[PDB]
RNA sequence: UCAACCUAUUCUCAAACUUUAAAUGGGUAAGAAGCCCGGCUCGCUGGUGUGGAGCCGGGCGUGGAAUGCGAGUGCCUAGUGG
RNA sequence: CCAGAAAAGGUGUUGGUUGAUAUAGACAGCAGGAUGGUGGCCAUGGAAGUCGGAAUCCGCUAAGGAGUGUGUAACAACUCAC
RNA sequence: GCUCAGGGAGGACAGAAACCUCCCGUGGAGCAGAAGGGCAAAAGCUCGCUUGAUCUUGAUUUUCAGUACGAAUACAGACCG
RNA sequence: GUCUACGGCCAUACCACCCUGAACGCGCCCGAUCUCGUCUGAUCUCGGAAGCUAAGCAGGGUCGGGCCUGGUUAGUACUUGGAUGGGAGACCGCCUGGGAAUACCGGGUGCUGUAGGCUU
């Protein structure tokens, strides 16, 4: 039976990618978080202060708490029957915003934006996201040449 | 014969420094440790009081990081000293000490704030630190950046310190690294950083040369020479300096002049052009060997 | 003409005696070259022990110094003057320096003490150029340019132009 | 004392080769992979003809040098002593184990290494031999003697490139002679136009 | 006599019979947890 | 000459090798608890009624992908654990 | 599933690929030649094409291999390529 | 404050290997141990000063029943280096 | 056009060699009295300005190595789901969707934030 250790199975996930090991860069050490910002996790094998478990790498939580150095994040935790809303302390460098809220953000602004504008013009916009319809009819235009002719190989063995 | 070290399979595996660590600029450990806000303070900054000495003259800035750079604020530099009264010898302790001076009291013009914090208007060489007062908006606040400089007793770097914080700023300081700091009996007598304030060791070392070997001291020192500053009134054209430092710190910029629009370096070669070129060699070499056949 | 900057001057005469033994004739040859050289030199430890040599590891077996300047200059006049201004071209390195060795102290101009007894002694002349110090300096670390390196050829050219010495072959 | 092939003869385990983990293999039967004069010369042997098996399976060692030894005796005898090459396109990494009884059973049941095999695709290549044009119908009769030490089906191709090389045939007298192709032995270099043209002036010197 | 050692066979549907279901976040989340020196300021806010 | 060595090539591999690197899969988001203003409180943070947080007050509905369906909650508990 | 079979073969029979040679008259079949330098050289005890090692061309030729086999102590004799 | 493993060229005895100098050197060294990760103005080596290996209430993670112990993670109140 | 100081992303920036650098810079450079530190003012620290772009650095070049981005390899390998498909098996073919990596052949060779110069 397997070894119950912290950081068991995780040689090629805490690890850093190929040609860029070395000092962290700072960019990730400027970022600023308030509480209640969607954040993804992914533990870094640089930095072992503050290191997220092996359970909650490339999950995504949500900000409560932010220390000096850490955040507290809020993330769902799947065991076996429940899903558990559990939070843990997180180092700031295994951490990173997410664009996922970001596209709605952008969205919300624009159909906002939109709503308010060509509300006195008269018209009505379309704001919910239909999904890809089928394709409408159209016109093929064989600009003169024939199609071309396609008929299978006959089979040699290259090998 | 031996195994070449330096191969494909090893620029393969080749990973580059940061560009500042491969120009060697920047020291990253210091850098990580000194700028970086902690995240419950929620964006506010974070400011350093950076000194370089260069060979001619000294940097001093202030600075807050950002994610895409460092926002310099206020700039003072040394060789803006004979806009003031230092004609001559911008990258000694004394010019540090004035450059700091000038850094601190234009931060403090540009802020609002040159009547309230005084600091040391005259020197005394002694530990000073801006206390904040009540009422008034407090003090600035700004920790030292020396950058690779290996931080002995008497350093320049120090100097620019020193200078800052007699302008007025809340840089948290020992007088464990100013010049006259006694490695010996470890204390601090402020005389000899006054000396070394107005600059006292050039002074003494110019009537040195002159008493003992004139030549060597025209080789020595020949631009104070040639901008006639004699030993004597040393001090006194650094208290002039300091007063007016004190009294106009402003930085009025220079006026763009309009371009000509020239270029001195050669411009990117193109693709037709090194194919050109590859095929005109081409062609040489093989005329070349056909003649000389 | 030539630009000034590239006068190949001396950069250091670095000298030892690696005794192979500590104590006594360790501090007796470091008494024999701070006589030579007139400042205080350093004892170097050795670093692996070899039961075949007789010299364990962190014992102190050789005595080395560094020489800058006109005395490293005089020095070196005096070393060459000792082994007749020729050198073997198996001397000169491939960065441009080069070295030799004197097997008695006596014959530089010292007195012989018979307490003290004979040493023998390895001179090596790092050469160098007006502009090496990028190569060490703190700040802004670079390499030397391609150019600007010595080379074998070039490094027996100075010798046999500036000491006047020949360079015998082989 | 060896076990029949038909027990270790299909894929079953993941590859389990000599190394820092398995201690004590045996050395392969076979050793020699090239034959008859492998000092030759791309010019001299065209043609070549490749010994391809078709199904996934698992060749022993000493199947392979079988087959080898049952090719080379033929062609020293056909197409005389000096005038092929056989090469064995199969070097044998998996190491197969063996639980040996002698009364403990199943407990603590893992093998001692016992040999090594060869794993094959569906169209790898198991031996290849180069000679001249005119022998060709002795390329296909000893790869066909020596398909008879090898279990399942294996079938014979003759290729499209020239000798031991990924270049071909008929193209390949055609690159040589406009020189991207340099003879170095048994092989061929490919020189491409993308290097300082030094070495471009230095082969059209 | 052995007997066999561990199974997660069943499980699933186990689980899914009666649902696994997510944590129902309610609106006013508690404050344990908190910096306790940013938790002082806030209760000195609020009791002002 | 024959070896080692070095430089370009070449044959075959890896569960405890790896630059690359799928399919299937795993989190989060797809709004009224959301936006957008205005003003207070703070002993925290502060060049700077700075920054953040907590409050009050007001205005915004086209309920912002598809599909399908009533949901949420609390006790007591048998059998099962080859 | 699943309750029995492989490598290897077949001038049984049916399709398919590829390459030959044939009205300058092929493949069978029946008949006629299958010769000189030469019994080629090493070799063997004897090796005359016919056990063996390398060679392995000319004359005359419509055609004949310094020989495909049966043989012979070895030639003779037969047979084949052609 | 320095750079390691390894290699090249030199230099009295000295050599395959003692010591000195230069040059190359993305880690091929070292970090107490098993292996994996991580690390170059360092987490390695050499120095200087020390005792945050200390006093204290909560929160959390890890196994998990989402209970202990162990180990660990951010904080917070002192006293310190 | 460009540099310095502080940088962000960290090779489209590295590495090897060669050519050219006006101006201000940036450097090499000249020294050890004071501060400081070494066997050695070589390095670190300090005081300067006679000389110089030789080097660093900057720009450019190389049918350059690397790196980055494409095409090919290839709808190949692999693959979700399906069959009372084939095959003694090993494995393979089809249907429904997804879909790579070398070798080989092209293109590119730092962008850019704040402050301050220079190009009168
Ligand atoms: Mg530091
Ligand atoms: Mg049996
Ligand atoms: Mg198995
Ligand atoms: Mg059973
Ligand atoms: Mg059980
Ligand atoms: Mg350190
Ligand atoms: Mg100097
Ligand atoms: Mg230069
Ligand atoms: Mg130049
Ligand atoms: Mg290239
Ligand atoms: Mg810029
Ligand atoms: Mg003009």
């Amino acid at each position: 039976t397997n070894t119950k250790g912290k950081r068991r199975g995780t040689r090629y996930m805490f690890s850093r990618p190929f040609r860029k090991h070395g000092v962290v860069p700072l960019a990730t050490y400027m970022r600023i978080y308030k509480k209640g910002d969607i954040v993804d996790i992914k533990g870094m094998g640089t930095v072992q202060k503050g290191m997220p478990h092996k359970c909650y790498h490339g999950k995504t939580g949500r900000v409560y708490n932010v220390t000096q150095h850490a955040v507290g994040i809020v993330v769902n935790k799947q065991v076996k029957g429940k899903i558990l809303a559990k939070r843990i302390n997180v180092r700031i460098e295994h951490i990173k915003h997410s664009k996922s809220r970001d596209s709605f953000l952008k969205r919300v602004k624009e159909n906002d934006q939109k709503k308010k504008e060509a509300k006195e013009k008269g018209t009505w916009v379309q704001l919910k996201r239909q999904p890809a319809p089928p394709r409408e009819a159209h016109f093929v235009r064989t600009n003169g040449k024939e199609p071309e002719l396609l008929e299978p190989i006959p089979y040699e063995f290259m090998a | 014969f031996v195994k070449v070290v330096k191969n494909k399979a090893y620029f393969k595996r080749y990973q580059v420094k940061f560009r500042r660590r491969r120009e060697g600029k920047t020291d990253y450990y210091a850098r990580k440790r000194l700028v970086i806000q902690d995240k419950n303070k929620y964006n506010t900054p974070k400011y350093r009081m950076i000194v370089r000495v260069t060979n001619r003259d000294i940097i001093c800035q202030i600075a807050y990081a950002r994610i895409e750079g460092d926002m310099i604020v206020c700039a003072a530099y040394a060789h803006e000293l004979p806009k003031y009264g230092v004609k001559v010898g911008l990258t000694n302790y004394a010019a540090a000490y004035c450059t700091g001076l000038l850094l601190a009291r234009r931060l403090l013009n540009r802020f609002g704030m040159d009547k309230i914090y005084e600091g040391q208007v005259e020197v005394t060489g002694d530990e000073y630190n801006v206390e904040s007062i009540d009422g008034q908006p407090g003090a600035f606040t700004c920790y030292l950046d020396a950058g690779l400089a290996r931080t002995t007793t008497g350093n320049k770097v120090f100097g620019a310190l020193k200078g800052a914080v007699d302008g007025g700023l809340s840089i948290p300081h020992s007088t464990k690294r100013f010049p006259g700091y006694d490695s010996e009996s470890k204390e601090f007598n402020a005389e000899v950083h006054r000396k070394h304030i107005m600059g006292q060791n050039v002074a003494d070392y110019m009537r040195y040369l002159m008493e003992e070997d004139e030549d060597a001291y025209k080789k020595q020192f020949s631009q104070y020479i040639k901008n006639n500053v004699t030993p004597d009134m040393m001090e006194e054209m650094y208290k002039k300096a300091h007063a007016a430092i004190r009294e106009n710190p402003v930085y009025e910029k220079k006026p763009k002049r309009e371009v000509k629009k020239k270029r001195w370096n050669r411009p990117k070669m193109s693709l037709a052009q090194k194919k050109d070129r590859v095929a005109q060699k081409k062609a040489s070499f093989l005329r070349a060997q056909e003649r000389a056949a | 003409k030539e630009n000034p900057m590239r006068e190949l001057r001396i950069r250091k005469l670095c000298l030892n005696i690696c005794v192979g033994e500590s104590g006594d004739r360790l501090t007796r040859a470091a008494k024999v070259l701070e006589q030579l050289t007139g400042q205080t030199p350093v004892f170097s430890k050795a670093r692996y022990t070899v039961r075949s040599f007789g010299i364990r590891r962190n014992e102190k077996i050789a005595v080395h110094c560094t020489v800058r300047g006109a005395k490293a200059e005089e020095i070196l006049e005096k070393g060459l003057k000792v082994r007749e201004y020729e050198l073997r071209k198996n001397n000169f390195s491939d960065t441009g320096n080069f070295g030799f060795g004197i097997q008695e102290h006596i014959d530089l101009g010292i007195k012989y003490d018979p307490s003290i007894g004979i040493y023998g002694l390895d001179f090596y002349v790092v050469l160098g150029r007006p502009g090496f110090s990028i190569a060490d300096k703190k700040r802004r670390t670079g390499c030397i340019g391609a150019k600007h390196r010595i080379s074998k050829e070039e490094a027996m050219r100075w010798f046999q132009q500036k000491y006047d010495g020949i360079i015998l072959p082989g | 004392g060896r076990r029949p092939a038909r027990c270790y003869r299909y894929c079953k385990n993941k590859p389990y080769p000599k190394s820092r983990f398995c201690r004590g293999v045996p050395d392969a039967k076979i050793r020699i992979f090239d034959l008859g004069r492998k000092k030759a010369k791309v010019d001299e042997f065209p043609l070549c003809g490749h010994m391809v098996s078709d199904e996934y399976e698992q060749l022993s060692s000493e199947a392979l040098e079988a087959a080898r030894i049952c090719a080379n005796k033929y062609m020293v005898k056909s197409c005389g002593k000096d005038g092929f090459h056989i090469r064995v396109r199969l070097h044998p990494f998996h190491v197969i184990r063996i639980n040996k009884m002698l009364q403990t059973g199943m407990r603590g049941a893992f093998g001692k290494p016992q040999g090594t095999v060869a794993r094959v695709h569906i169209g790898q290549v198991i031996m290849s031999i180069r000679t001249k044009l005119q022998n060709k119908e002795h390329v296909v009769e000893a790869l066909r003697r020596a398909k008879f030490k090898f279990p399942g089906r294996q079938k014979i191709h003759i290729s499209k490139k020239w000798g031991f090389t990924k270049f071909n045939a008929d193209e390949f007298e055609d690159m040589v002679a406009e020189k991207r192709l340099i003879p170095d032995g048994c092989g061929v270099k490919y020189i491409p136009n993308r290097g300082p043209l030094d070495k471009w002036r230095a082969l059209h010197s | 006599a052995k007997s066999k050692n561990h199974t997660t066979h069943n499980q699933s549907r186990k689980w899914h019979r009666n649902g696994i279901k997510k944590p129902r976040s309610q609106r006013y989340e508690s404050l344990k947890g908190v910096d306790p020196k940013f938790l002082r300021n806030m209760r000195f806010a609020k009791k002002h």
